[PDB]
């Protein structure tokens, strides 16, 4: 059970400027 | 009572 | 962002008797 | 029903 | 190698 | 079992510049 | 390239 | 970043028997 949950994330996100 | 999920701001599963 | 994973899960997984 | 996560501001799993 | 999900064996997302 | 959690992660989050 | 999970063997988060 | 991780997890797992 989640409750309350902010922002939730799971692995990797991140970005590419080259 | 039951496994769920509420109030959740935002989900990123993976990427 | 994943590679080899192996079982993943967030939050909770249990189960109930009573 | 008992293991469960309450509030709970930003999550991060791995990143 | 990218962002994404390879080799994922059982994935389980609130629950 | 999670309460009152204030900015869970776990790994590693940073960025980069050059 | 920056940041990514490999070979990463049970994962729970919460629970 | 996470490589080469051999049973990870965060927060509480048990069980109960009454």
């Amino acid at each position: 059970t989640i409750y309350n949950s902010t922002g939730i994330q799971i692995g990797a996100y991140n970005y590419m400027e080259i | 009572p039951l496994v769920n999920i509420y109030n959740c701001s935002g989900v990123q599963v993976g990427d």
